């Protein structure tokens, strides 16, 4: 995160882990891709995650609770 | 059927 | 309008009415009309 | 054995409530009727008041007397299950209340 | 005495209503009331009712002309509508 | 009797001071003492009940103080008017967290905690609670034994609260009241022959309020009984004149206005009253003074309380008739049902009837002859036939309601309250307000030919 | 009379023509309407075949 | 027989109610006397006053709460 | 000039108990010393909601809304509706209705929009399955109460729906003497329109603390789909401890909100879960205002029940006060004989009210 808040982590499992880097206590699994998410982007106050993977569409992802 | 009311 | 909302209303309370005490009048009728049965075919072999 | 209830033929039995009393049509099979429950089973049967107009005599467990009813034909409105009609009411006999001979003490 | 006015009221309203009662009736509670028995035009001001024959003409509103076209839109784009066909 | 807290009166004692009655000269509010024995079910030994005697209104209690019994038993005469943590709880000065804090917020529904890493610190292992994580007729007569054993076992505790402030002058025990507000009138006649009884109310028979009962003409009394006719009714404590308004439902669609009661059946019936408890039965009476008893029955009216409520709606019929003057076929000219374009211009759409029972409906306004319109029907009305719109104006009660206060009069009969509608009528020498096209007569059918 | 009294079943006169209108006299009730609709029910059948 | 006894034992039923005390101090049962005017009350008072205390009275008036024996007293009002 | 308080305090409480005892009541003083005083919106809404219930039942608000009157009226309830303002959620509303309900003319059959669930006040399945069963036992035959959709704070779109038709004429009287034994523990965990993961990992993380625990855990898992879901994204997990073989149940809850590990809520819920069970004896901490309630409105009995001496709080002082100033009811309280836990029995000699609307 720019505000060093958390960081994403993608997988080749179709799936984004949101992960503490103060704690690394494993705050989400947000998924629903079906094709490995390659590239991960966080907003400017850590609010808003945006995903994207070889499914050609992107993914904007509130981070309150993982909703979309 | 009501008689009561707020005031 | 005063017509169509009385008359709404009016269809709507009569079509609960018929069903509701027809669905009991049915159901305090099977739920004693079997043990009657069962009391005459119990009471037959005497 | 002897009898639709034990072997007695009447039975005291407490009124629950008044079956049918929303029914609009008068004189009605489901307005003549009425919960009651019986002592020595302890079960709650339902029962005939004949004469609705003279229904609103018994209202609420008034240790009412129930004999046997006994069709004796095929009457139009006369839904089947009931066999129970009433015969007194807290001891004095509906009956005789119907036709205002005496009077319901309570 | 307390009492004593107590009566006094009681008999104040007793003699109200005594002569409410032998007195003339209103005209809306006697049956059968004419035109020419009544306050000429009482009856807007009544807040009456009564029953009626039949359920008059539905005035078409926004809402139901865009219901009716949201279900010819979905029969339309779905093209299930029924024609005649040749022989 | 079984429950409710009522007490016959057999002493009574006008304690007010003699100055102060000769200070203000025959105005006071008589502060009575009454010493009398108790019956029914214990009293709240809170002062404060409110507690309905006879024949003057209902009061509240202020000071009760029960005596040792003047006439009592082997374990005989008597003949007057003739020859720690609780206390803690509960007193009321200290503050609930003083309580808790010598004893060692609700709008928040939950249940208020503690830091959550300290509370698994002490939950990590859970071995605490471990312990505890491992006929019909005599059988209601048991139960209701079962019921009183424990009551009188768990009543069998601490003299000052189970005897007397919170099992309350447990049954059949001499006592004094104190009133106050009791008229003067009441000890000014009091009369020693005639009884005064009390009764303590329960909260749901203080408030008044719109009572329907079911009635009936009572089977000896000669007189069929009239709406907004007063009797005074034996209501379970108290006995008031009011004005009762009798209705049917009829088949069960609604509750409309009759003129008088049926002449063998019970009828529903509204009074407006105190409250009472609904399934509770009563008398009323006509006529209760002496000079107006005759060798008529008194008893006008029995029956009990279906239910109560605050306002209650009924209705009656009203028939506004009408006059054809230019019939079609199947369609016709009626004229002086109603007067004005704005009425009928209400009236659109409404449903009629003729008196030969054919239907109809009500179309259009004529324009120019004002009260005259248009109407179309099932075949051809004849000029001779009255049309008929069948519409339910709303009566409501009137809000009568005088008690009896028997024992306040000077003569303690010869009660006098609303006079009924035929003797006010007869009194001010009227006449029956009859009508003579309403009057029945012998009808003749004739042999009607066709054309 | 099954369960019903004679006070029951008793009577229910009918009312006459108004004096008011009077002119036009006897008010017809509903036994003489169907007494004239069957007849009318029937002339009209006869011209209609 | 069975026949006159399951008819009669169910005088033994009725609606379970509750009579208010234990055996602690029943209370004077209130006693009415009523007739129509000028017979019987106040001579059959005096009468059974006097055999219940071996004591008559004149005139009296008011509840007079009287004992019956060693259970319980009544009270009588005319 | 009948009955009067100070402070804005307990007002739910004093609103429902002057409707239940038919005493009319002033109170003053409502944060009179604020900077923004007066009477909440909410509170508003919930003395319209009262007022929508009962019939002939008059108030009046201060012009400066410091003060209310009330006069109440019988109790009729009634098929309506209520919106519910957003400030606070439906439990708050329904929990009074939830014992001033059983006694009306009709039925109860009033539906709430609005928030679902909030921190400080009821949960849906908090009401459900721990409100029910008390009431099941003290008397109720039906009551039901269903949820048509869920909501979420603070966007709401929740609709909740309670049924009673068990109109009886007064609760029974309880006797319950005994440390009840527990014959299970379950409870469910709800997800609101976020990802079906969440619930799987909050029903291990909460389990993971009394699989040691002997007795056997169940809970069950609903995700909210589609439209049903609300308007707000949430999660919440409910724990209930069932005693089965005489009917009792404790629970406690949560919801996350933002920025909450589901693991760690669930682990949290069922430690104050363990922590209510280690206070709570016979009823819950917070199902003793509603069953002391039930036992002082039954009928005129002595009725008993048994709690352990944590329960005694402010909360049930100030009730304690709250109902000797409205009807005068001391509580006896009989310490168990066996006493190494001082564990209190609270008997109260019941009022033989019993509600006077029925059509009989
Ligand atoms: N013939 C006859 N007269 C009786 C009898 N008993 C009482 N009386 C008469 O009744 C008269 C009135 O006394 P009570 O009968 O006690 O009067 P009461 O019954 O109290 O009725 P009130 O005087 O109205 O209060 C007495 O003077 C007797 O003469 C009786 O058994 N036979
Ligand atoms: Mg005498």
């Amino acid at each position: 995160s720019p505000d060093d808040r958390y960081l994403a982590i993608s997988l080749l499992d179709n799936t984004v882990k949101v992960f503490f880097l103060d704690s690394m206590k494993f705050y989400l699994s947000l998924y629903g891709h079906k094709l490995p998410v390659l590239s991960i982007d966080i907003s400017f106050d850590s609010k808003m995650i945006i995903t994207s993977s070889a499914d050609k569409n992107i993914k904007i992802w509130g981070l309150d609770f993982g909703d979309c | 059927n009501k008689r009561g009311g707020v005031i | 309008f005063e017509a169509r909302q009385r008359i709404e209303e009016k269809n709507k309370e009569s079509s609960d009415y018929h069903a509701k005490m027809a669905h009991i009048v049915n159901t305090i009728n099977t739920e004693e009309g079997a043990e009657k049965n069962k009391y005459e075919r119990e009471r037959k072999l005497r | 054995k002897s009898s639709p209830f034990g072997g007695s033929s009447h039975a005291k039995g407490i009124v629950l409530e008044k079956l049918g009393i929303e029914s609009k049509q008068p004189n009605s099979a489901i307005r003549k009727c009425v919960r009651v429950q019986l002592i020595k089973n302890g079960k709650k049967v339902t029962a005939f008041v004949p004469n609705d107009g003279c229904l609103n005599f018994v209202d609420e467990n008034d240790e009412v007397l129930l004999a046997g009813f006994g069709r004796k034909g095929k009457a139009k409105g006369d839904i089947p299950g009931v066999r129970f009609k009433v015969v007194k009411v807290s001891g004095v006999s509906l009956l005789a209340l119907w036709k205002e001979k005496k009077e319901k003490p309570r | 005495s307390s009492f004593e006015k107590q009566q006094i009221e009681i008999r104040k309203q007793i003699e109200q209503l005594e002569n409410e009662a032998v007195a003339e009736k209103k005209w809306s509670l006697k049956g059968e009331v004419k035109a020419k028995d009544r306050p000429e035009d009482a009856l807007l001001t009544e807040e009456l009712e009564f029953d009626r024959t039949a359920k008059p003409v539905p005035v078409i509103t926004s809402e139901v002309t865009e219901s009716l076209e949201d279900m010819i839109r979905r029969r339309i784009q779905d093209s299930n509508f029924d024609d005649l066909q040749r022989r | 009797r079984n429950e409710h807290p009522y007490m016959l009166a057999d002493r009574f004692t006008d304690l007010t001071h003699p100055e102060l009655i000769e200070t203000q000269g025959l105005q006071i509010d008589r502060k009575v003492a009454i010493y009398g024995y108790l019956h029914g079910t214990p009293l709240p030994s809170a002062p404060g009940t409110r507690v309905h005697i006879a024949g003057v209104g209902d009061f509240s209690v202020a000071q009760i103080e029960k005596l040792p019994d003047p006439c009592p038993t082997p374990f005989l005469i008597y003949a007057p008017m003739s020859d720690n943590i609780g206390k803690l709880i509960y007193m009321d000065n200290i503050s609930p967290e003083e309580c808790i804090r010598r004893w060692r917020d609700l709008e928040k529904f939950v249940p208020y905690f503690d830091t959550f890493e300290k509370l698994a610190k002490k939950w990590k292992s859970v071995d605490a609670i471990k312990e505890r994580f491992l006929t019909w007729y005599e059988l209601q007569k048991a139960k209701i034994s079962k019921q009183l054993e424990i009551n009188n076992i768990e009543y069998q505790e601490m003299t000052p609260e189970q005897r007397q402030r919170i099992e309350g002058f447990k049954a059949g025990s001499y006592v004094r009241i104190v009133f106050e507000k009791v008229p003067m009138e009441f000890v000014k006649n009091f009369n020693p022959k005639f009884p005064i009884v009390m009764g303590g109310l329960l909260p749901t028979e203080i408030k008044f309020g719109i009572v329907k009962a079911r009635l009936r003409r009572h089977r000896w009394h000669k007189k069929i009984l009239k709406t907004n006719d007063p009797l005074v009714l034996s209501l379970g404590w108290r006995r008031f004149q009011t004005l009762p308004i009798y209705t049917t439902t009829d088949s069960r669609t609604r509750t409309r206005m009759l003129k008088y009661t049926p002449e063998h059946t019970y009828c529903n019936a509204a009074f407006y009253g105190p409250l009472c408890s609904p399934n509770t039965p009563f008398c009323g009476v006509q006529i209760v003074a002496n000079s107006d008893t005759g060798n008529g029955f008194r008893i006008a009216a029995t029956g009990i309380v279906e239910e109560i409520d605050v306002n209650i709606e009924i209705v009656k019929k009203l028939k506004l008739v009408g006059f054809p003057y230019k019939i079609f076929k199947n369609t016709a000219f009626i004229k002086d049902m109603f007067s004005s374009a704005m009425e009928v211009a209400r009236f659109e759409g409404a449903q009629i009837k003729t008196v030969s029972g054919i239907r109809g409906e009500i179309k259009r306004a004529l324009s120019k002859p004002e009260g005259h319109y248009r109407a179309a029907f099932e075949d051809k009305i004849l000029m001779s036939d009255i049309v008929i719109l069948r519409s339910w104006y709303p009566v409501r009660v009137k809000k009568f309601y005088n008690p009896v206060t028997s024992l306040l009069l000077k003569e303690k009969t010869e009660w006098k309250g609303l006079r009924l509608t035929g003797q006010i009528r007869a009194a001010m020498n009227l006449e029956t307000p009859s009508n003579p096209d309403s009057a029945y007569h012998k009808i003749e059918r004739v042999e009607r030919h066709f054309n | 009379a099954k369960l019903v009294h004679d006070v029951q079943k008793k009577q229910h006169r009918e009312r006459s023509q108004l004096t008011s209108r009077s002119r036009y006299g006897f008010l017809e009730k509903h036994k003489d309407y169907v007494k004239r609709a069957q007849d009318f029910h029937r002339k009209q059948s006869t011209l209609k075949v | 027989t069975m026949q006159r006894s399951s008819d009669v034992n169910e005088r033994k039923l009725h609606v379970p109610m509750v009579d208010r005390t234990p055996e602690d101090d029943p209370p004077p049962f209130i006693v009415a006397v009523v007739g129509p005017p000028g017979t019987g009350k106040t001579t059959l008072i005096r009468s059974l006053v006097r055999r219940m205390t071996k004591s008559t009275l004149n005139d009296i008036q008011g509840p007079i709460t009287v004992v019956s024996g060693k259970h319980r007293r009544l009270t009588f009002l005319e | 000039k009948y009955t009067t308080f100070q402070g804005s305090q307990n007002f739910r409480l004093r609103i429902v108990l002057a409707t239940l005892s038919g005493k009319p009541i002033k109170i003053e003083k409502i944060r009179s010393g604020d900077l923004n005083p007066g009477l909440k919106d909410y509170e508003v809404s919930f003395l319209r909601l009262i007022e929508s219930v009962t019939n002939g039942s008059v108030i009046e608000i201060s012009y400066t809304g410091t003060t209310v009157i009330y006069r109440p009226g019988i109790i009729v309830g009634g098929a309506s509706t209520h919106i519910c303002p957003s400030s606070k959620p439906v439990g708050y509303f329904v929990e009074p209705m939830l014992y001033l309900a059983p006694f009306s003319k009709k039925k109860f059959s009033i539906l709430f929009k609005g928030i679902t669930a909030s921190h400080n006040d009821a949960g849906i399945e908090a009401i459900k399955w721990g409100l029910m069963p008390v009431m099941e036992k003290f008397g109720v035959r039906e009551c039901a109460l269903h949820t048509l959709k869920r909501g979420s704070p603070p966007l709401g779109g929740g609709e909740v729906h309670l049924v009673v038709d068990s109109l009886i004429a007064q609760p029974i009287t309880m006797h319950e003497i005994d440390r009840p034994i527990i014959s299970s523990i379950t409870g469910v965990a709800y997800s609101t329109r976020v990802s079906p993961s969440l619930v799987n990992r909050m029903i291990d993380g909460a389990k993971k603390v009394l699989k040691n625990l002997q007795c056997e855990v169940n809970i069950t898992a609903d995700v909210w789909r589609g439209e049903n879901s609300g308007k707000s994204p949430g999660w919440g997990i409910t724990l209930v401890a069932q005693s089965k073989q005489k009917g009792w149940s404790y629970f406690a809850e949560d919801i996350g909100d933002a920025g909450s590990i589901p693991e760690e809520l669930g682990e949290k819920v069922a430690c104050q879960l363990l922590e209510e069970i280690s206070k709570s004896a016979a009823v819950g901490r917070n199902q003793l205002p509603l069953a002391i309630v039930y036992m002082v409105i039954g009928k005129e009995d002595i009725g008993r029940l048994r709690i352990n001496k944590e329960q005694i709080d402010e909360r049930f002082i100030i009730l304690l006060r709250d109902i000797k100033k409205i009807f005068n009811t001391e509580v006896f309280l009989k310490p168990v004989d066996e006493a190494d836990n001082e564990d209190m029995i609270a008997t109260i000699k019941g009022i033989g009210f019993t509600n006077t609307s029925k059509k009989i």
